[PDB]
């Protein structure tokens, strides 16, 4: 009876199978793919931010050279000049007038922003997608389980074993090079750590944000201070961190294709709606019900009384109930035309109960399964009017 | 600089209109207010524009859905049946 | 002056070319790929090991049944047994003969060795190739810098910027899926993380050390203690952990292919000596010396004297120098035929001076190129008798 089950990548939308064992009362699935949360494979490949010119002090030799040396800071941008007459607070204090040097030294740092408010670029792979499955099962009527994709994964959380996938559908949204932002995602083609053009986006590139070390093309110059006055010209591209927030591109939680949305976090790709899945499942036969206590129902007749040609569970049928004991008889369309809101329905002996369901086709000629008695509900259907909220439970478009 | 949260924006609620597979929008905000959508199939033909006079927009809405994003308000999704009868 | 070239991947072997600068003197190079460490893509995907039947002390009610639970450590194999008579210390301490009840409690735990000494498994794929290259560049005498194989990365380290591949020979030794053992590396298609048959490898397979989850197919039966005393059957397989120690397989590190070697290290696969490298340098122009300065060399001769058809720089040919100046002038073969251990020679007014080189055809009509110079050293060579010492120098054969 392990119920093995191709279904479709949807999440917010139950998939109420029907497991058929011989032998025993069969017993509906409710299986609701509550999240489709992915967690590709990834690598922190440098953090990007603006840069903070945080200029170190220069050096004034009042009469003489002052031979700058190339410190080891990142972008240490360092150059002598000469021919100043610094003013500071006195005049001018050098008693020179050429030979009164300034030497200007400014290296690049990451922003104290840099910890916070950054950018954050990945070589994305391909991972492995998840779920939190909730399964209202049968009679046990709850399990909302975490689980797996690969097709050997059990997850024996309630009593039930699920086995997942491998889904078919491999499109990863994020694409392989990916630049990350608090929560917006994008999956930009990041130049790489260590090269980044200044003004472009990384101009500053940290491995991450204690790595001391980084890259620095910010094309920081220094210039000479002017007409005898302390200060540094520094003269650098203001950051390609300042641009990517406010000329950048849209979000991949904005653009990306097949239904998903993002997180900062551990960099899933929630709910992505494309595909199916092959799913089995192996129940516990104790929540089996032997098929001699439940209700033989055939003679019966269906028929629907208002079908609505839609996504809402609009369509409803009558259906003439003629059982042989009283009790529960869980149904399902093995049909996927029709989409049931009932799992299970309660009977007396050989009443009539009404359920609930949605179809595409103008004529619905799906069949009805009621606890092992097929019947065709054929019938006709009606449109609707009123088409602006979420998505719907039918699912079922095919040639009509 | 901390992580927190500010007190913080939000953008005058969209006056959903109905069409055949199509989202109708008088739109009327505040501010600028950056507008996004997702067509949901793996054609996903998105939308950004920066809205602050007001306009009536549209969306040709498909049939597994879209969604829509009226500035940092939480983002909306749409069934677009049929409605053609 | 960014001077391409195409680059045999081979390790332990300098490659001395030639910048061919329009303007300035030639410089030569010496790029001797001094490794090739790999490192690629992998994932930690579970440790196994021998497992451990760490048993939890059996239970003994005296007279009446003590029913078992499924406690969810690993493999928690529990059975109870009945009719014993437990001697301990005393003889039997039980008073009943039948009621006399025994409940065996086993599961599975990582050895203390599973935290040293344990084999591990990978999903491996491609990554980004590395290098520890040495240049003895020019007049620069010395760079030696880790790089890369990504055919945009520089590296700075020195005064010389280089750019190195892509390389063409994407033979990835490693295989898809790989076991790794303390240093010895093994291609091994491991079954999976939780599935191992017992006995088979993986038979325990823990995600990592610290993970108190695994997966334990060990087919631990417990039997009942015999004739009324106190232990424990435990009937099981030794471990595929054991097996794999014994009746395993032979080592990447000796079976691959393409000339590799390897360590429980970063995971590198060293030396791959397979294909070429597109490298690209950019000079400092600094070290150039203009064309003015070096000694024109035209008017010379060239002769081999004593050429040896071998890999050892066995083939020597003096030279008729006939120079302008007197000073150094770096050397080359353009043609890949003539390997030369010498690339600088210094020259007095128009002297003669002999190098040593290698050769792969009986007639070596291979130009050389005395620092803007061409001649041809045409010849004959002759074959050696001593070939049994480590790798050639010459590593250029072709039709011949």
């Amino acid at each position: 009876y392990e119920h093995t089950a191709v279904m479709p990548n949807k999440v917010g939308i139950p998939y109420k199978a029907l497991v058929e064992r011989p032998g025993y009362a069969p017993v509906h699935l409710q299986i609701q793919l509550v999240n489709t949360r992915i967690i590709p494979s990834t690598n922190l490949e440098y953090i990007t931010c603006k840069y903070k010119t945080k200029v170190p002090s220069p050096v004034v030799k009042c009469c003489g050279a002052t031979q700058c040396t190339s410190k080891p800071h990142p972008d240490y941008q360092c150059q002598v000049f000469t021919g100043v007459y610094p003013f500071m607070w006195g005049g001018a204090y050098c008693f020179c007038d050429t030979e009164n040097t300034q030497m200007s030294e400014a290296y690049v740092e990451r922003s104290e922003e840099c910890s916070i408010d950054h950018a954050k670029a990945y070589k994305v792979h391909t991972g492995t997608v998840q779920a939190m499955v909730n399964i209202t099962y049968g009679s046990v009527s709850w399990r909302s389980a975490d689980v797996y994709v690969n097709g050997e994964t059990p997850a024996k959380i309630g009593d039930a074993k699920l086995i997942i996938g491998p889904l078919s559908s491999a499109w990863s949204p994020f694409d392989n090079k990916v630049v990350v932002y608090g929560h917006e995602v994008y999956n930009y083609d990041f130049p790489e750590y260590g090269t980044g053009k200044a003004g472009s986006f990384g101009d500053l590139q940290s491995r991450t944000s204690t790595s001391n070390d980084l890259y620095a093309n910010t094309n920081l110059k220094l210039q000479r201070p002017q007409a005898g006055i302390v200060h540094t010209p520094f003269t650098q591209a203001p950051s390609g961190f300042e641009r990517w927030k406010r000329d950048k591109g849209a979000p991949l939680n904005d653009v990306a294709p097949f239904g998903c949305s993002i997180a900062l976090e551990p960099l899933r790709a929630e709910n992505c709606a494309v595909g199916s899945i092959p799913i089995s499942i192996d129940i516990p036969d104790a929540a089996f019900t032997r098929i001699s206590e439940t209700p033989t129902v055939s003679d019966l007749e269906c028929k629907i009384t208002e079908c609505t040609y839609a996504s809402d569970f609009g369509g409803i049928a009558t259906v003439a109930y003629k059982s042989s004991k009283a009790g529960n008889c869980p149904i399902h369309s093995p049909s996927g035309v029709a989409v049931i809101k009932e799992n299970d329905v309660t009977l007396a002996e050989s009443g009539s109960f009404t359920f609930h369901f949605s179809t595409a086709n103008i004529h619905p000629a799906f069949k009805l399964q009621v606890c092992t008695s097929a019947v065709t509900c054929k019938g006709d259907c009606k449109p609707p009017k009123d088409h602006i909220v979420d998505y719907p439970a039918q699912h079922t478009e095919s040639f009509t | 600089p901390v992580k927190a949260k500010c007190i913080a924006t939000l953008a005058p609620e969209p006056l959903v209109e109905h069409k055949h597979r199509t989202l109708i929008l008088h739109l009327h905000p505040d501010h600028p207010t950056l507008l996004t959508t997702r067509s949901l199939g793996s054609d996903a033909n998105p939308t950004r524009q920066w809205i602050e006079r007001p306009t009536t927009v549209n969306f040709t809405v498909t049939g597994e859905g879209l969604e829509y994003t009226w500035g940092n308000h939480p983002p909306k999704r749409v069934w677009a049946q049929e409605s053609g009868e």
